[PDB]
DNA sequence: CGATATCAGAATCCCGGTGCCGAGGCCGCTCAATTGGTCGTAGACAGCTCTAGCACCGCTTAAACGCACGTACGCGCTGTCCCCCGCGTTTTAACCGCCAAGGGGATTACTCCCTAGTCTCCAGGCA
DNA sequence: TGCCTGGAGACTAGGGAGTAATCCCCTTGGCGGTTAAAACGCGGGGGACAGCGCGTACGTGCGTTTAAGCGGTGCTAGAGCTGTCTACGACCAATTGAGCGGCCTCGGCACCGGGATTCTGATATCGAT
């Protein structure tokens, strides 16, 4: 059903039955990339002391850096320079490694992501992939956008100067509604020296039921949004009357 | 009255070297305290064998033995 | 020939002997002395040395820093008995991060 | 709409990156300045105008160092005896009364 | 004067490729003069102690025997005997 | 493939014997 | 008539604070100083004055040990001390 | 064996000394094993001395300089 | 003949302080004002342990000092107390001492 | 043979001190250790202070900063005071 | 029935009588501390050479500061359950006493071989 | 580039280290009695321990503000160390009284003894429910 081609089909502009009117993008991209990093010096020897298994894998052999690496229990992830080389299971994200997730419409709020199959609790689902911001242009794609009449606006602080823009290109992940009782969270991973923000599952979810996690969201608008999830204990409106930001 | 310059974060920083997961508020003053204890028993020494050379400058052979003499022998110094 | 070499040593007999006698640790001091203490100084150096090159490959490096030399001598036993009252400049320590301190 | 963020990090999670990064590092963690200043003026008290080699304050700021992390090491241990976490004084004040110091 | 070039011609024997800063040089010349002066000071206790005038390679070895740990010790021990047999050869 | 920042090395140089 | 839990061990601190009185056996320490001495050189003989330093030695040293493990039960803020008390005490005094 | 002849009432009246109020009973095999490493690491040394002189006896001195050695300074015997 | 102890008004033995200090090896040269002045620092501290000491003796009422009437001296002055921390006293005792928590 | 004590000179200064007083030989035995072992701390950092300062004579000035660095507290100021007081003396 | 108290009775500390052993004074003479003189050199002193240390300046920027705020922690309390304390009886070996063997530490005379001190050759290494 | 200092080669005087013999201090082993301590059992009091719920103070995060390092220019105190030479300490003989050893003497102390106060751990009047 998602049919991801390079010739864009027929769908008016809401990417909603056919994910290619508008562009799609399969990784995080960067508009200001610096030269000023942490991976060359700070995360280049920060590694598990997990003893690499030498003969035992595939059979009998258990998974090299499971819940016993440090690295995991801390939200980094594995370098290069891991002492299991590409036996580490820790390098997820740098592996593209997703979860069997489906794009469908449920509620008039818009469309979702629901589990294929069954998937156990910390189970990592998708990285949240975009356009990184800095601090000029994110202040102006908020103002500029607004009157350009955008329905969904997919902005994300990740640091100080760091600002996530799914707007104009985003992976599966960008589909992920709200709820207040979620089944999933957004996590903050450091990969090679680079924050990334990746989605876990926190309950069991069942084959075919919708994944949905907790929006940390604020508003940063003059206009007022409010969600119709409606569980249990819906707050229904962005952040009441606050002007943060 | 410089004790102060041994800042909240750096006490943190040597705090963490040393594997401390989480400080209570009143430990900066405590780790000021002792501080400039070990200090002040270090310096004394140093200066006292700098006054015993007629020297003025305080060497790093006054300090290694003044630490040697604390019982804390340094290395990369002598 | 000097009295290294017929120690089989690489060490200074004649500076250890040298000081064996200026240093006053004796009113005189026995000619098998300072060849004895000449080859248990070059002895604990190698020790020493083995381990922090150890450390070094371990790294994957190939020159000894003054880490090397802390994490030779913490992580053996013995040498840490040694030099347990010795602080080495630019050493740090070992992780040795506590379990009730992990999630 | 508007902005969103990804979850806070989990307390204790920083403060374990905190002490893997300063325990692999080989440096000095005191701001060198503000203790060199330090040494002077407890020196004062000992001896007037006195001055210092370089490497004399660089070796005073390694042993330092090197005695307050031995410290806040046994300072750790006392505050993981009492079945807890949280260094507080009693801890160092204990860590020192059973030293011997 | 330091043992600094005895300490890098050590090092190539169990090391042969691997080099040593300056500051890791000034660690091994700072052990080496710490060891030396603590099996000095003790033979020369060992020696006031027996009322003897002359350190010996007994005296040195005793303050080996003492001063090292147990396996270490006996390498030690065994290097210094080793050493005094070839030299009196 | 990947290295690591040369400032890790300039500040402690190799022993010179000269 | 029976005295409360503790009162006698206060009792019993004050008696034996107030002597100077060695306080383990003779002659079973004796033993012990030769059996464990007999392993670095065989049938070693004793001064009886070796014998008495080696006790007033290892008297003050695990007198002051528990000194120090009761301000560790005693952070804990426990009475009794225990095992963890013990292995603390030296870990941190440096052993 | 000779260790167990270190009885648990000398074993409490130590502690009694050391101003313990209550002892639990795992602290008498505890105290015998650092009893134990704390006499092996003065009788090794003190043999070692008398080695030395190639006594067959150990004297005072030879302990007293043990734990001279050690830190552990005794007075009362030399 | 006025011995060298009796010209530093000392009662200490400066003839014997001599002859350790070039006898057991400390130097290769003594000044013949080091032993007079380290004869007059261990008088120094052998009068105060001695001072010490008779008062603890009085306040036992007993006319002599024994290995107890040391121990408490040295062990209950601040600087005596740290100049000999590291020494055990044969005969000594400890002082009498009850934390807090532990009394009624 | 002739053994080397203090004993006498302890005595002198207990009977200066506490002149109604006397000592058992337990406690001699403890003053002899303490006179003894302190003997050898001054005259063994007097010695590497004369090694530091590359000198071969320990001097008065040795002794005395030996007991500087020794001694704590007031303790040390009034053992610089005797030593002064006595080498005064003994240099009239 | 409650909150804040009265007497038993085991421990303790006192004032006095006892004897025993070791602190203290004594007496001899070893042996080492003193005196007096001579001598070689350690280091006090005067003087010069310059390398390190101290001082002020300015930019840069990463660090520290101040404050937001959420939720994990340290804490106080409740309960229970278990093991430690206090005590009485039973078990046995630590300690005292006198004793004897003989090991082996301290002492001595003489030997000798080892090291210090000297003087001469020469080779590893500073810019 | 030369050459110089440090290190080794040979011999030397004499005194420290070592053997062989012996004495005889004091340690090991022995036995048996006395009586104190250790062992062994038990009841049940207080404490270790877990669990729970709570209030805040601690970290994690952010935006703002400073001064810690680079790096540089410039002064010059005083570290370093080279020569002079003289007050000093090492050494030795001749000399004598200090103080170690071995000897008594007698009073300071440890101890036994019976009573006075201490303390602890119950039992009981004004209270109140």
């Amino acid at each position: 059903d998602d049919f991801r081609d390079p010739q864009r089909w027929k769908e008016c502009a809401k990417q909603g039955k056919m994910p290619c009117y508008f562009d799609l993008i399969e990784e995080n991209v960067y508009l200001t990339e610096r030269k000023k990093n942490k991976s060359h010096r700070d995360i280049k020897r920060m590694q598990c002391e997990c003893t690499p298994l030498s003969k035992d894998e595939r059979a009998q052999g258990e998974i090299a850096c499971g819940e016993d690496c440090l690295n995991r229990l801390l939200m980094i992830e594995c370098s290069s320079r891991c002492p299991n080389g590409d036996y580490c299971s820790n390098r997820r994200f740098q592996r593209k490694q997703h979860a069997d997730v489906e794009v469908i419409l449920t509620e008039k709020k818009g469309w979702g992501l629901r589990a294929a199959k069954d998937l156990p609790s910390n189970t990592f689902v998708l990285e949240y992939c975009g356009e990184v911001l800095d601090h000029k242009e994110f202040k102006a794609r908020v103002k500029e956008y607004a009157r350009n009449k955008n329905i969904h606006y997919y902005f994300m602080a990740l640091k100080n100067d760091e600002i996530i823009d799914a707007t104009q290109k985003g992976n599966c992940s960008r589909f992920m509604n709200h709820s207040c009782e979620p089944n999933c969270e957004t996590q903050k991973w450091t990969v090679n020296g680079q924050l990334r923000v990746g989605f876990f599952t926190t309950k069991l979810v069942p084959s075919g039921s919708e994944l949905t996690f907790d929006y940390q969201f604020q508003r940063y608008g003059k206009e007022a949004q409010k969600c119709f999830c409606g569980s249990a204990n819906c707050r229904g409106y962005l952040g009441g009357e606050n002007r943060v930001s | 009255d410089n004790i102060q310059g041994i800042t909240k974060p750096a006490i943190r920083r040597l705090a963490r070297r040393g594997g401390v997961k989480r400080i209570s508020g009143l430990i900066y003053e405590e780790t000021r305290g002792v501080l400039k204890v070990f200090l002040e028993n270090v310096i004394r020494d140093a200066v006292t064998y700098t006054e015993h050379a007629k020297r003025k400058t305080v060497t790093a052979m006054d300090v290694v033995y003044a630490l040697k003499r604390q019982g804390r022998t340094l290395y990369g110094f002598g | 020939k000097t009295r290294s070499s017929r120690a089989g040593l690489q060490f200074p007999v004649g500076r250890v002997h040298r000081l064996l006698r200026k240093g006053n640790y004796s009113e005189r001091v026995g000619a098998g002395a300072p060849v004895y203490l000449a080859a248990v100084l070059e002895y604990l150096t190698a020790e020493i040395l083995e381990l922090a090159g150890n450390a070094a490959r371990d790294n994957k490096k190939t020159r000894i820093i003054p880490r090397h030399l802390q994490l030779a001598i913490r992580n053996d036993e013995e040498l840490n008995k040694l030099l347990g009252r010795v602080t080495i400049a630019q050493g740090g320590v070992l992780p040795n991060i506590q379990a009730v301190l992990l999630p | 709409g508007g902005v969103m963020k990804p979850h806070r990090y989990r307390p204790g999670t920083v403060a374990l990156r905190e002490i893997r990064r300063y325990q692999k590092s080989t440096e000095l963690l005191i701001r060198k300045l503000p203790f060199q200043r330090l040494v002077r003026e407890i020196a004062q008290d000992f001896k007037t105008d006195l001055r210092f080699q370089s490497s004399a304050v660089m070796a005073l700021q390694e042993a330092s160092e090197a005695y307050l992390v031995g410290l806040f090491e046994d300072t750790n241990l006392a505050a993981i005896h009492a079945k807890r976490v949280t260094i507080m004084p009693k801890d160092i004040q204990l860590a020192r009364r059973i030293r011997g110091e | 004067e330091s043992y600094s070039v005895y300490v890098y011609k050590v090092l190539k024997q169990v090391h042969p490729d691997t080099g040593i800063s300056s500051k890791a040089m000034g660690i091994m010349n700072s052990f080496v003069n710490d060891i030396f002066e603590r099996i000095a000071g003790e033979a020369s206790r060992l020696a006031h102690y027996n009322k003897r005038s002359t350190i010996t390679s007994r005296e040195i070895q005793t303050a080996v025997r003492l001063l090292l740990p147990g396996e270490l010790a006996k390498h030690a021990v065994s290097e210094g005997t080793k050493a005094v047999t070839k030299y009196t050869s | 493939a990947e290295e690591g920042d040369s400032e890790s090395e300039i500040e402690d140089e190799t022993f010179n014997p000269s």
